[PDB]
RNA sequence: UAAUUGCGAUAACGAACGAGACCUUAACCUACUAAAUAGUGGUGCUAGCAUUUGCUGGUUAUCCACUUCUUAGAGGGACUAUCGGUUUCAAGCCGAUGGAAGUUUGAGGCAAUAACAGGUCUGUGAUGCCCUUAGACGUUCUGGGCCGCACGCGCGCUACACUGACGGAGCCAGCGAGUCUAACCUUGGCCGAGAGGUCUUGGUAAUCUUGUGAAACUCCGUCGUGCUGGGGAUAGAGCAUUGUAAUUAUUGCUCUUCAACGAGGAAUUCCUAGUAAGCGCAAGUCAUCAGCUUGCGUUGAUUACGUCCCUGCCCUUUGUACACACC
């Protein structure tokens, strides 16, 4: 009930995000504008 | 000029070189050097003999032996001044024994708590 | 700006001549004006 | 705010995975997908849906039921779809699921790949480039190009024509990777 | 932006030596007339990083450089600012290792400005009187550069600059 | 009278559609409203609400190297409110029409 | 051209208080007392959540109920807004005090 | 009818009598004073052609405290001369106008300058971070 | 008023506080020995102390002591415990300490370092 | 010229990418499209002081209509626009008028071609290969640990105070963000010196909490340039608040302690205007935690003919062992 609560795409317990809920920008910072994150 | 014990004050408006006075501060100046009926105005070697025996009533006699203003199972609370690095001993004393990993620590001489002391 | 030169005005008839200037060791511009020494071109000036 | 954007980010890309595998054997080639009143619809685009839009008919119930309980919801909401591609020359996992699978398949990545070059630009598309960057053979490291036509990735808008993307290339030596480029629209709708 | 007037509005449109004058409320060669100059030395004393009491600042420093002995406050500012700029300093050589520095103008604009923040800054470091006054030292010291406009007061380095760059020549 | 709106305020079967895009989705903001210039209630309603825009910004590249860069993206949800007729004797069909893909709709009818 | 109303500035809430704790009686048997900071002091602070018509009528624990003497005389209601309309005495009670000040400049 | 700078004033016009309300106040008051004038020199601005005139005052409202000042400043002028005839002149409001902005800055139109952008640096803006490594 | 706020110390407070009645828990006292802030304790409580109880004691064995230890730098200054042994571990550790009720002060792992070793100075 | 940006030369001629253009933002406008309407301003009901009414104010009722104001759709708008100067052969440069805007509108995004063995198997259920297996480098669970402090180097935070600190008072910002559980955002009532406890409460677009308690800042008053009342390190006690857990360090509050530090060597950082600079808040972080960061508004400079030299880069020419290319 804290720093633990994976990120949907690769588990990669951390560097997860807000909005959304998946993340890490790992699995974001080109795999979401068209998932969508427009920009 | 000379009140609580050593404590030799005066020069510097009332309830402000009472804080000189060893122990006490910016709001014991107020409320201790204030509820004495004494005209914070007043200032330094001028004050009511009257007064610093009160002064020394109130804002030392509330301000010691009460701080239930300066009249009528206690308990009760308390603070210190000329006393106070004594019982400073006193207590880093009370640590000064049983061990404390932030207080062997003040024997030893790192800071007590917090401190991620590698640089300062 | 090297001060360029010193044509006053007859003898006694001008507080002060006028003078053009621009620079050599750095600028270079048309002017004259505002000074009222009276060195010359042995002098200079600056920009 | 909740779901949009999020719903997307969700439901959407979270598709396009199960529809970028799974699938691949057919060649799939994107995915769209909204709702009436609780009819979930997806669009499943497909190069070959064929008995890869349903053998017999398994293919979808099969999937597009999976693709229910998985993503769980639908019960009778989510319903699917196959499509036919586009002219294959762009999207860019056209040639790209092409040479993906064939360099793959065997082809020599030499000439292998100057055919999706020349067949992407052959499908009528002012040209188009596609590199391959793995460990060439037996060897270091490094890269290949391949092209012809037009563009420059500049701030065309959004390229406004470019349709790139890249691929696996999950070779027993390494990892290549594929990643092709469109000319796209020369002007047309 | 963004001061004020009367409080005096002693407008004296003579008093101005050499050019100046021609620049005396100006700025351009860069601005245009940076209000009649005592827009700038308001502006000049801003020197830990925002105006308005900086604006205070300024009128107390007026109405005071001026109660005390009148000269009409403005011209007293422009007589300030006035017989009390550089003129000629020296500035590098490059012509030797190990340089020296010659000198010359001074462009206006120059004298007034570099003169400006100066007569500022000399305010500014008070330590003398270091009272509570901020305007005083902004005044007396600009005053002792009206009243010192006869020597010497609180300028000084005026001279220096000037008295200096005739031998390096 | 003291309200950049508040909205709302909002009629008159409520029908906002709320979406993510602009001319290929909310063209049917044209389409709903002269969908009923024709006989319909009083329209009053081509309420736009103000560009939503949210945006998650994150320093480029996983690592160390660099200057981490920093590229904040964004992904803007637009969305407005028509009002139709309130309930209306005249409802069906007119319940429900139109289907832009990708541009949320809404019921209510109130009040 | 001009004047104030309910207006007037800052001295017109050295006012009503200047004549509150003055002109007293008072509500503002604030037992908070002594500790809790300053000065004199402190109807001030009433002068203040008074001015404090011109809002919440329609926009700490000495506050939690500083408001507690203004409603027990100088307005300050339930507010079935949900803080305080300056009631009865209104921009009256104030109101007339602020005319005072008025023709109190001179 | 006027911002300022990330302010903004807005404009009454309609004739009537003294006392001008800015806010709901009264342009004696406007107590973000010092220069308070620059407000009151709108209207004393009227030195140039009218006196006072006989006409209205509107309320302001946005961003911060100078901001405002500045923006209450066109706000009057900029609604003197208000199109006219009910407001500015029934005729050759270049009266004011040309006047009242042949020494202004506040009816003068409003400066194009507006606060934004930053960087992907230290403060931003310009100022970017001071880092020296060795 | 006319204090009572708080003035250097106190209380009746370390001095006539926890001390209040050295011989206080000597009667219990046990809700009671949480009769001085500033925590404990959301909860109530505990069970390992079956050991320290009918163990640690039960004889007696007139030679008073005891093993008792338990990773638990959790278990906070008893003070129902008065006297005993327990083992304050620091991961390999479980340092022995004695629990004189002179001082109910800290936690159990508090007093027993998982530093020592402050290096040359 | 910001540009291989153009002119100009000319055996070249004609041209594609890149720059540009276009995308986004920030500004102006329409008297187009309505919106509640910022109400521009009026209508009823209503409270207050005051001979029209100002001076106000509430408030649910019908009105209206449209600027303020607002939101955002669809277009317009700038194009170095005139005019003059002057390179003259023009691209341009420049000064003045003057536009919401001035020659590059301010800003950002995109950013070709080559190059580095740059850094990232500690971000992927990306992967070659090597290593590793019921005494596991797998995963779990318990405890410390990354926070250990003679000392070095860096990014900072706040301070040396009179443009100040200190108490009362005046006002007003923007980006933003938030729930089905449930400790989401939190108004209001009470209790609480204070932290906070709290009874309720609005609220998946501007609806409710934030602009109506931003702070720097303006005024009024106290301190007397004295390591004072600047500053607040360190410790003494206590009270509360996150979590199973806060000793090991934990977050806020309450008293007392009160040190360095009297403007900083040699170096070196950064920036030319809605800048710099100061002041602050939203968001990421999250149960709690910001001395970070991305942002965002608030006040609101001084500076220039610039090219001179030190640093970088470039373009040629010029020399050249090589050319896996001066590792």
């Amino acid at each position: 009930g804290k720093g633990s609560r994976q990120c949907r795409v690769c588990s990669s317990h951390t560097g997860l995000i807000r909005k959304y809920g998946l993340n890490i920008c790992r699995q974001c910072f080109r795999e979401k504008a068209n998932d969508i994150g427009f920009n | 000029l000379r009140l609580l014990n050593t404590n030799v004050d005066g020069n510097i408006k009332i309830v402000y070189a009472l804080t000189t006075i060893k122990g006490v501060g910016r709001r014991y100046s107020n409320l201790v050097c204030k509820k004495a009926d004494v005209d914070l105005h007043k200032r330094a070697g001028e004050l009511t003999q009257e007064e610093l025996e009160r002064i020394v009533q109130i804002m030392q006699n509330p301000t010691h032996y009460k701080i239930p203003a300066w009249f009528l199972d206690g308990k009760d609370y308390h603070t210190l001044a000329n006393n106070v690095e004594s019982k400073l001993r006193d207590d880093l004393e009370r640590l000064k024994k049983i061990r404390a990993h932030r207080g062997i620590r003040h024997f030893w001489g790192l800071r007590v708590r917090g401190q991620h002391t590698k640089t300062t | 700006v090297t001060l360029a030169k010193v044509i006053k005005v007859l003898g006694r008839t001008g507080s002060r001549g006028g003078v053009t200037q621009v620079r050599v060791e750095f600028l270079e511009d048309t002017s004259r004006t505002i000074v009222r020494n009276v060195k010359g071109p042995v002098r200079e000036n600056d920009i | 705010k909740k779901r949009k954007l999020v719903a997307d980010g969700v439901f959407y890309a979270e598709l396009n995975e199960f529809f970028t595998r799974e699938l691949a054997e057919e060649g799939y080639s994107g995915v769209e997908v909204r709702v009436t009143p609780t009819k979930t619809e997806v669009i499943i685009r497909a190069t070959r849906t064929q008995d890869v839009l349903g053998e017999n008919g398994r293919r979808i119930n099969e999937l597009t039921l999976l693709v229910q309980k998985r993503f769980k919801y639908a019960p009778g909401t989510i319903v699917l779809y196959a499509e036919r591609v586009q002219d294959r020359g762009l999207s860019a996992v056209a040639q790209a699921e092409s040479m993906k699978f064939k360099l793959l398949n065997g082809l020599a990545i030499r000439r292998a790949a100057y055919g999706v070059v020349r067949y992407v630009m052959e499908s009528g598309a002012k040209g188009c480039e596609v590199v391959v960057s793995g460990k060439l053979r037996a060897a270091r490291a490094k890269a290949m190009k391949f092209a012809d036509g037009f563009l420059i990735h500049s701030g065309q808008p959004v390229n406004d024509f470019i349709d790139t993307a890249t691929r696996h290339v999950l070779m027993r030596q390494g990892v290549l990777g594929i990643k092709v480029k469109i000319m796209r629209d020369p002007a047309k709708s | 932006e963004i001061k004020l007037f009367n409080k005096w509005s002693f407008e004296e449109v003579e008093v101005k030596d050499a050019s100046l004058v021609d620049y005396v409320q100006v700025r351009q060669p860069q601005c245009p007339i940076i209000e009649r100059l005592t827009n700038s030395l308001m502006m000049n004393g801003r020197n830990n990083g925002k105006k308005l009491k900086a604006v205070r600042i300024i009128k107390h420093t007026l109405d005071i450089i001026n109660v005390l002995t009148d000269q009409n406050p403005i011209q007293v500012v422009v007589d300030a600012i006035t017989n009390t700029g550089p003129r000629e300093d020296t500035t590098r050589v490059g012509g030797g290792g190990a340089a020296r520095r010659q000198a010359v103008d001074v462009s206006p604009l120059r004298r007034v400005n570099q003169a400006i923040a100066l007569l500022t800054i000399g305010a500014r470091e008070a330590a003398f009187r270091n009272i509570k006054t901020i305007a005083e030292t902004l005044a007396e010291e600009l005053i002792n550069a009206a009243k010192g406009s006869s020597t010497s007061y609180a300028i000084k380095k005026k001279d220096e600059l000037e008295r200096v760059a005739k031998s390096n020549r | 009278e003291e309200q950049e709106q508040q909205q709302q305020q909002i009629i008159k079967i409520r029908i906002t559609l709320t979406s993510t895009k602009v001319k290929q989705l909310e063209n049917v903001s044209s389409n709903i409203v002269k969908n009923a210039e024709q006989h319909n209630l009083v329209k009053k309603g081509p309420v736009r609400l103000p560009t939503k825009v949210l945006k998650i910004s994150t320093r480029k590249t996983p690592n160390g190297e660099g200057s981490k860069t920093w590229e904040t993206y964004e992904m803007r949800i637009h969305k407005r409110y028509i009002d139709l007729e309130a309930p209306v004797q005249i409802v069906k069909r007119i319940t429900q029409i139109t289907i832009e893909p990708g541009v949320d709709v809404e019921v209510v009818v109130a009040s | 051209m001009p004047g104030v109303s309910v207006r007037d500035v800052a001295a017109q809430d050295f006012i009503n208080a200047y004549a509150s704790f003055l002109q007293r009686q008072g509500k503002l048997e604030v037992p908070g007392y002594v500790d809790i900071v300053a000065e004199g002091w402190f109807y001030k602070r009433a002068a203040s959540v008074a001015r404090h018509i011109y809002m919440r009528k329609q926009v700490g624990s000495i506050n939690r109920k500083v408001l507690q003497a203004l409603e027990k005389i100088g307005i300050v209601e339930i507010s079935p807004k949900g803080g305080r309309r300056i009631s009865e005495n209104g921009q009256r009670d104030l109101d007339r005090i602020a005319a005072q000040t008025l023709e109190e400049d001179e | 009818f006027g911002k300022k700078k990330s302010a903004t004033a807005v404009a009454h016009v309609k004739a009537g009598k003294g006392l001008i309300k800015v806010n709901g106040s009264p342009i004696t008051l406007v107590e973000p004073e010092i220069l308070r004038f620059k407000v009151y020199e709108p209207l004393l601005l009227v030195g140039l052609d009218k006196f006072s005139n006989i006409d209205i005052r509107v309320r302001v409202t946005g961003g911060g405290h100078v901001s405002q000042v500045y923006a209450i400043r066109q706000a009057i002028a900029k609604g003197l001369v208000a199109y006219h005839q009910k407001y500015v002149d029934e005729q050759s409001k270049n009266e004011l106008k040309k006047a009242f902005t042949s020494y202004d800055r506040t009816l003068l139109i409003a400066d194009s300058r507006r606060p934004e952008p930053k960087k992907f640096g230290g403060k931003g803006a310009r100022s970017r971070f001071q880092k020296s490594y060795r | 008023k006319r204090v009572f706020k708080t003035h250097s110390y106190r209380g009746v407070d370390l001095e006539k506080l926890l001390e209040m009645s050295t011989e206080d828990f000597v009667k219990l006292a046990p809700a009671r020995v949480r009769r001085r802030f500033a925590r404990g304790m959301t909860s109530k409580p505990a069970g390992f102390m079956k050991k320290l109880r009918a163990a640690k004691l039960a004889a007696p064995e007139n030679e008073k002591p005891a093993p008792v230890r338990t990773h638990m730098r959790n278990m906070i200054i008893v003070p129902e415990m008065i006297g005993s042994v327990v083992g304050i571990y620091n991961g390999k550790a479980f340092n022995q300490v004695e629990i004189r009720p002179e001082m109910l002060g800290h936690y159990l792992g508090e007093f027993s370092i998982t530093y020592t070793p402050v290096r040359h100075g």
